[PDB]
């Protein structure tokens, strides 16, 4: 993950410890999870995540790069995971024939995904930006003068990421 | 009557029958303009040349304008 | 045509030789002549011209100024320019019966086209004054104090020698 | 004609001779003309010009002020001078009954025709006035400072001279 | 692909080592890869793509410049490559006769794709100079003075490189 | 071709070795044909290119002067050089009755085609003006004041040398 240490110096001088650091990262983050919809940092293998019924032919899972899915199981009965149809870039499960469950808080799917550090290499530069844009920081005294949204803040910078709501 | 017949044969005589009017951009030489009004009258008039497409300089336009037929009719005072 | 000595002294000072004023020359002379669409000032005669059938009653050549024409070859076979109305303002053919072919590259015309250098003395001074505003070439230091398209440009002076598109 | 001695004192002292002042002249009055349509200078006597079948009943010679007409020669035929009816304020000569010929190159008209230096004073006030003002010519540098279409530029002064583009 | 070496001198100043300079390369190309959808300027060979069905006649490949294809496997039972027609401009496969499937990851297609470092010349020069503007940085302190998307500044040099959103 | 010799003497005094002014020609040349959509460079001879099928009457050729064609291969079968209709201007082929190939990668013509240095000489000039203008290059230092898209750039100059998009 995003250590203090992968901060550009002047950025970390700003701060007395490693402490601080941690948690305005763990902030930004928890932030720009949130706001996209999905976590962009490394992989998760098996994740569990349970989802309510979409009651159509196609099921949105809340990822856009799912590389595989371990089981599923819907109503407390397990499903053949070889018989579905899934996209990568997608991030989709569609049954063959027939529709899904429409009752809420009836799947649960574990499955690995997520951008890998190496492919994710801009979302760990946003992240660093924001944190030093925040740390760093009309009013005019003497020879001094300075002139001057989290949503607008957060998609100038994080909209490749960003999953669209779902209609 | 026979003013009333008067005035609409008159118009046959004395009417002008607009077909296009073409409005041109200031910035043209009149002998452009007068070879350009040539090669349309070339490509688009008769029967043969018809239906076919009207490509315009820029800064051009063009405006269909038709005719006054229905006031040459005096039946409700014939 | 234009030649070195024909520039003011003012404007030849910043060449190192005639030869680098001849190539601007040759440069705003082919500019100006692709935005016209014809050459102007120098009267090339006996000048041989590939066009394209228009398929119409009359052809339009690419001049306008006709002088007089030589001969014309239609498809391989000459006909006969004595019977062919000329314009020499509209730079026009006409012909009294029948019409112009309609495929390509099948016209071959040799006229000669142009004004000389007597009338068409307003066509050089634009391209000298275009050469020596562009050869002239906000910004403040200290006291020097400086505050700020070839479509735009070629425009100012030379509208009235342009072929418009033909429609 | 307009000579450099007609010129004012201060204009013509930003020159060097006799030859570039009538060089510019020379420019000066074929722009104006052109833009114009038609010279306005002192009258030319037995000036032949061709103009093209216009194909009604009246023909719209070139000019502006019509004194008299010497022969009128249609289709290689000469025509009968005193039977026509000619405009001197309009410049157009008409058939007593019939058509003018619709053909291009098919009629040569000789004329006298123009102003005389009499009456037209403002012309030559108007191309003197533009010459010194082409010749006399943001940016600062120190104390000085400077802030800042050919047809315009011309339009601005040579309006009631002007024929109006043919319909 | 762009190594530090060929970043400016006075670029490569402002990084510690050439490693922090490849990881800012690496966050422009990812930066600009994902934008585009697609890499550029390194010819990858026999790559890759787990694509899903269209359903239609034609199949659209994620790539601008498609050299050759390799192999075509679908739904687990492999075409015949020399009869599908190829467009190395636009990147897009046609079955002469039937149409391919709809359902999700059923296609695996392997080919070669991409420009070489000789005509892929623009792209390299505009990342140099993105990674440098990136690098290189009202308030007003004493005689220092400053006035003040990833969309618009990914948008001003990397348009023409653009796979437009699929309908 | 255009070597860093021809560039002016300011120009290249910022710079270091022929080898960076080569390369940012080449750049400048690749993004000016990418944009343009055709090289103007000097004719290339015997210059092969392959076409996607039209489906039409007349084959739309990459280029705005074609002036010979050596040989055309449709769907694997030599065609009749001196059947068909060319124009130079147009740049099109056109077969005297029937239809072209509507298949992808079906014509392969080898053709001679472009505008040598004698007559594109604005050409050459546009792009070591732009050259220059890229070399070169609100913000206040002291007495030293500095107050401010690459397809509004290049289009701005390099527009009549630009093929329209196809419908």
């Amino acid at each position: 993950e995003l250590k203090p240490d992968d901060l550009p110096a002047k950025v970390r001088g700003q701060f007395a410890d490693n402490t601080e650091a941690q948690a305005a990262i763990d902030a930004v983050l928890a932030a720009a999870r949130r706001w996209c919809g999905w976590h962009v940092s490394p992989v998760i293998v098996d994740d569990v995540m349970e989802l309510d019924g979409p009651g159509g032919r196609v099921l949105s899972l809340p990822t856009l790069n799912l590389v595989s899915v371990s089981s599923v199981v819907e109503l407390g009965h397990a499903l053949d995971v070889s018989t579905l149809d899934r996209s990568r870039r997608k991030g989709t499960l569609t049954k063959p024939y027939g529709r899904w469950t429409a009752r809420d808080g009836a799947i649960v799917v574990t499955a690995t995904h997520g951008f890998t550090e190496a492919e994710a290499a801009d979302w760990r530069r946003a992240v660093v930006q924001l944190v030093g844009q925040r740390a760093q920081t009309r009013k005019k005294i003497d020879d001094v003068e300075y002139e001057w949204s989290v949503d607008a803040e957060l998609s100038a910078v994080f909209s490749p990421f960003r999953i669209l709501p779902s209609p | 009557d026979q003013a009333m017949s008067k005035h609409q044969a008159k118009f046959f005589d004395n009417g002008a029958t607009v077909n296009l009017v073409i409005k041109h951009n200031p910035m043209a030489d009149p002998a452009a303009v007068k070879k350009w009004a040539d090669e349309v009258n070339s490509k688009h008039a008769g029967v043969d040349n018809a239906w076919k497409n009207l490509n315009l300089y820029p800064g051009a336009d063009a405006e269909v304008v038709g005719s006054n037929l229905q006031e040459i009719d005096f039946k409700n005072v014939r």
